[PDB]
């Protein structure tokens, strides 16, 4: 689960 | 009967509903749902915004056919320490205590839900569903459910979900509490058709229409959030991609790369971050459905972000937070960006 979490928040981070 | 009172207070008059546990809740201990996070309960004011019909008829039919005697069924053995709470009772400790007991910790059910590796008891619960749903018992099937029953389930021998039967069946409350449960109106059977098709098939219209309203709900509520309209989807146009604001201008270069970044995750992926994106755009929009419904004195004295999943990872559950720290516009443009992809990755 974790590599696939840190995926989604690299993404959200990019839209902030 | 049961509509007239609070399923957690017996206070009168509610003005919510819990949809995936069938009852109807008033402001006080709503107030407190919201804080246990749609994981737990999903809320929705009641005469706030028109319902799609079916889906109100489906939650006021359960709570009116002992939804609340699943959930309440230790209390109906009465003791002195576990008592259910009454209409003037303090928010805090005593309904939250309560609410918390009743749908967090599931205090008060006849039987715990099966753990998540129990293969055959959720195999047989699952089947006992997907033959009930065929019938008209909602009580049943909201009991299979708590108990573990599993609503997007695949019968290996009939080869079809519940949702399939429900359609084929014409069973609409049916389908709408499945789908709640996440059931999904895509799924082919294994002779390749949708629950849709079954509809069609059957001469259900109605519920075919139903049906694709709700393969789209995360989309639909997506584009809405931003123009007040959601896709014609009898039009055949199924999604909706609002304008950015900025329109009149370039997109700027960090623009471009949060979406280059986006569309690098994986389908499987990206239907995750859309839900995280849906659930915060339900939390911004009940934010304003409870200034609109509070009274003065209620609001001037819950959570200012999705409240934690503990099924998820500290790591997702943070970026579910992260999620709030937008400002409109920031916000706006993550929406436009999943909604023009959802597009993207459907043709
Ligand atoms: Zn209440």
């Amino acid at each position: 689960a974790l590599e696939e979490d840190a995926q989604i928040l690299k993404v959200i981070e990019a839209y902030c | 009967r049961s509509s007239d009172v609070c399923a957690d207070c017996n206070g009168p008059d509610p003005s919510w509903a819990s949809v995936n546990r069938g009852t109807f809740i008033c402001d006080e201990c709503c107030s407190v749902h919201r804080s246990l996070g749609r994981h737990i309960s999903q809320v929705r004011h009641l005469k706030h915004t028109a319902w799609p019909p079916t889906l109100l008829q489906m939650v006021e039919t359960l709570y009116n056919n002992g939804a609340n005697s699943i959930w309440e069924h230790s209390l109906l053995s009465i003791m002195s320490g576990r008592r259910k709470a009454n209409p003037q009772d303090k928010v805090h400790p005593n309904k939250a205590e309560f609410i918390r007991a009743k749908y967090q910790m599931l205090a008060f059910v006849h039987r715990l839900p099966c753990r998540e590796d129990d293969s055959v008891t959720a195999k047989d619960l699952s089947k006992q569903l997907h033959s009930s749903v065929r019938t008209g018992n909602l009580e049943t099937c909201l009991r299979l459910l708590s108990l573990g029953a599993q609503a997007n389930f695949f019968h290996p021998e009939k080869g079809s979900t519940p949702l399939h039967v429900a359609s084929k069946a014409g069973q609409i409350l049916q389908a709408e509490l499945l789908a709640v449960y996440g059931a999904d109106p895509g799924t082919q059977d294994s002779s390749g058709k949708t629950p849709v098709d079954y509809a069609r098939q059957g001469g259900h219209h109605e519920l075919a229409e139903r049906l694709i309203e709700i393969q789209y709900e995360l989309t639909d509520r997506l584009a809405f959030y931003l123009c007040g309209r959601k896709p014609d989807h009898k039009s055949g146009q199924h999604f909706l991609i609002p304008q950015r604001a900025d329109a009149a201008l370039d997109l700027s270069e960090l623009a471009k790369a949060a979406k280059k970044k986006l569309q690098s995750l994986s389908n499987h992926l990206f239907e995750e971050l859309a839900m995280d994106v849906y659930d915060e755009v339900d939390r911004r929009e009940t934010d304003a459905v409870w200034l609109a419904t509070q009274n003065h004195s209620t609001l001037v004295t819950v959570v200012p972000f999705l409240p934690v999943n503990p099924e998820y990872s500290s790591t997702r559950n943070q970026g579910r937070q992260k999620l709030a720290r937008f400002n409109a516009h920031e916000f706006a443009t993550l929406v436009i960006d999943i909604l023009s992809d959802a597009k993207r990755r459907q043709q």
